[PDB]
């Protein structure tokens, strides 16, 4: 990118291109089908990312509120995940 | 009304042949 | 502009000092701007004819060097040059030469200031893309914790009361 | 000689065949045989497709350059996917044997999509070639978007959950023999009216 | 059909077997699939595939531990319904050609999971110490990893099964209450045992007269 924009500079600069396709433009569509592919996903992530939050959350406490949850959901999976192993294997 | 079923599969004799 | 490389394939006799067989590994190197380019093809023996049919791409200045190699050891090394190609032109390169072997490569050639950083703008657009891809990746992945997994673990449960009830029904019948 | 025992028909031969293609790595020679051994395995899907299953499970084993072969072969599962059963678990052979080493990712993401859909039979054979299909999915995110899409498991995490989903994925096919059944007797009906509503 | 006895080289043509039943294990889906249990967490992490028993018959050469006969395989039908074929197969070597040493061997080929399928291990004889292939007859069978094999007991009333074959003395009215046998066959179907690490298959390959061998 910048360092391609920097070498096309100091093309026209330290020397004189006497040069002046096809795979560029189907490099091309073949980029924008994939941006609209990538929209798709962003709107899909973005419902997704809807559902995350469920709150507005104001964005001043979001990120607290993002830190705290999952660790106190993760902290609180983990106990009756394996909880449930005992009374399955005491049947079995 | 309709004919004969129609087998999926038919068994080899190998008996009588033998 | 740019310089588009197909290589038909490689057929040939290719020997190497220690005997053994090794896969077909034709190499495409170029002088700058490109990368290094590799084709996989499966012969074995000294004596070979096979077809790459692989497409490649390098930059627009640039020689195509294509060297059939074992998969170890080098059996030819071909130069090409685009300079006496000329725009927009197609055509095949035949190399048959020898160093270790005698052989023989063929490899097609053909071709595709201010449209070629409108090319890398256009790539640098597509990079761009490729870090929202990565963004949206991130977008799912920090999405949610394991939720979906307690509900598997959820279904065994199920089947722990289902076989509660199968064992409580097996108790009767005995 | 080769091609000459290999094309006589005696389909003992055609078994002999397979030691052939085993020890075939002193023949660095063209994909001609090959050819004629896929006319052969033509044939073979005429009267022999039994023993086209078995020569076609072996015939996995090319390992050769020119992948563009490969989509006919793929094509020949999808030929294969015909009439024999042996065919099926040796299409199911040969797709674990391409689970190992792939070529293109496109054509085969839109062919397992295909090829995993069908892949729902409760035949014995048909989930383990059911199973290979999170084998695929690990070679990523717009994939797992895309997968999540045609995805029966809304409980799937991971490949031990994943085999929770296909035990949560039991289904009878005797029904589904029956409905084929059915699918015959259609077939012996009268299919002649396109009208509708 | 009719017994008689026939030499190696008076006998004309190659063998052939008529392959049927089996034992149910019952540690597995009747397949013997999987090996199920509740402990399947385990199952999981074991990575237990779901196999499909299928045969697969070729013959150990002479006990000289050589190779002749051809391995050959069948299609694939319930295992969990215990897969009973009576299935005819069979491969070119003539019992003119076929050395006196010689013995039969089996595989059974199960269908599991990803790049898995099941291997089962089985071998036996091929003629008689009488020199009769078999006896030309009837049989059932039993083997587990190695060292292993047949006995007759249910299998020796089986045999008398095949003496009914074997064309001891018999009567047409006897023949009737052989279709009343074929009602006492369909009794014999009360056999039970669970064993393990070794398996059963009841396997008839009958002929009409008894075999005989020697060398060319």
């Amino acid at each position: 990118l910048s360092t391609q924009v920097n070498a096309m500079t100091n093309v026209f600069n330290i020397l004189s291109s006497q040069t002046n396709d096809c795979c560029n433009i189907l490099i091309n569509r073949l980029k924008s089908e994939y941006d609209d592919a990538i929209k798709e996903r962003d709107t899909y992530a973005q419902f997704l990312s809807k559902l995350e939050s469920q709150n507005k959350e104001i964005s001043e406490s979001n990120k607290e509120k993002q830190y705290s949850h999952n660790l106190s959901e993760k902290e609180n999976l983990k106990k009756e995940e394996e909880r449930l192993l005992d009374q399955l294997l005491r049947l079995e | 009304n309709l004919k004969n079923v129609f087998v999926q599969l038919e068994p080899t004799s190998y008996h009588m042949h033998s | 502009n740019i310089s588009l490389f197909r290589a038909n394939g490689d057929s040939k006799l290719i020997k190497e000092y220690g005997d053994g067989f090794i896969p077909c590994f034709f190499i495409l190197e170029s002088i700058r701007g490109e990368l290094l380019y590799v084709s996989e093809v499966q012969s074995g023996s000294l004596r070979k004819l096979s077809f790459q049919e692989l497409p490649k791409l390098t930059g627009a200045s640039t020689m195509i060097v294509l060297k059939l190699v074992g998969l170890w050891c080098v059996l030819c090394t071909y130069t090409i040059d685009l300079n006496k190609l000329q725009p927009i032109n197609e055509d095949t390169v035949l190399i048959t030469g020898t160093n270790a072997p005698v052989l023989d490569l063929i490899d097609g050639s053909y071709t595709l200031l201010l449209k070629l950083n409108k090319l890398l703008e256009y790539s640098s657009q597509v990079h761009e893309e490729i870090n929202e891809i990565s963004s949206k990746i991130e977008d799912d992945f920090l999405s949610l914790k394991n939720q979906n997994h307690w509900y598997m673990r959820t279904v065994q449960k199920s089947i722990e009361t289902l076989e509660k009830e199968v064992l409580q029904r097996k108790k009767s019948k005995k | 000689y080769v091609k000459m025992a290999l094309l006589q028909n005696r389909e003992r031969t055609n078994d002999i065949i397979l030691s052939h293609l085993i020890t075939y790595l002193n023949d660095k020679d063209p994909a001609l045989r090959v050819s004629l051994i896929q006319t052969i395995s033509g044939i073979s899907i005429l009267l022999g497709t039994v023993t086209l299953e078995q020569y076609i499970l072996p015939l996995l084993i090319q390992t050769i350059t020119d992948s563009e072969e490969l989509v006919v072969i793929s094509v020949l599962q999808s030929l294969k996917s015909l009439f024999k059963t042996g065919l099926i678990r040796k299409k199911y052979y040969i797709d674990i044997s391409k689970t190992t080493s792939p070529l293109l990712l496109h054509p085969n993401n839109w062919i397992r999509q295909f090829t995993l859909m069908i892949i729902i039979e409760i035949i014995n054979k048909l989930s383990k070639a059911e199973v290979y299909c999170i084998l695929y999915p690990i070679i990523v995110e717009f994939n797992f978007k895309s997968m999540i899409s045609c995805c029966k498991q809304p409980v799937s995490r991971s490949v031990y959950n994943l085999l929770c989903s296909w035990s949560v994925r039991a289904s009878k096919s005797l029904f589904w023999k029956k409905i084929i059944t059915n699918h015959v007797d259609s077939f012996g009906n009268n299919r002649i009216e396109f009208i509708t509503k | 059909n009719n017994i008689t006895f026939c030499v190696s080289q008076d006998l004309d043509v190659p063998l052939k077997v008529k392959i049927k039943s089996l034992e149910g294990h019952k540690p597995l889906l009747k397949p013997s699939q999987k090996i199920l249990n509740p402990e399947l967490m385990l199952i999981g992490s074991n990575v237990f595939p779901s196999s499909d028993l299928i045969v697969s018959l070729q013959v150990f050469d002479k006990e000289r531990n050589r190779n002749l006969t051809l391995p050959i395989y069948t299609p694939y039908i319930p295992f969990r319904n215990s897969r009973t074929w009576d299935y005819w197969l069979t491969l070119p070597i003539r019992i003119k050609q076929l050395t006196f040493s010689s013995h039969l061997r089996i595989i059974l080929w199960e269908y599991n999971g990803s790049k898995q399928i099941p291997f089962f291990n089985l071998e036996t004889s091929i003629f008689n110490l009488k020199d009769c292939t078999l006896k030309r007859g009837f049989e059932s069978l039993k083997f587990r990893y190695d060292v292993i094999d047949h006995c007759e007991v249910v299998t020796d009333n089986k045999d008398q099964e095949n003496l009914n074959k074997y064309f001891q003395g018999e009567f047409t009215r006897l023949p009737w209450l052989d279709e009343i046998t074929i009602s006492k066959l369909r009794k014999q179907r009360e056999n039970r045992t669970w064993p393990q690490g070794t398996f059963v298959l009841n396997l008839e390959f009958p002929m009409l007269e008894l075999p005989v061998v020697f060398i060319e």
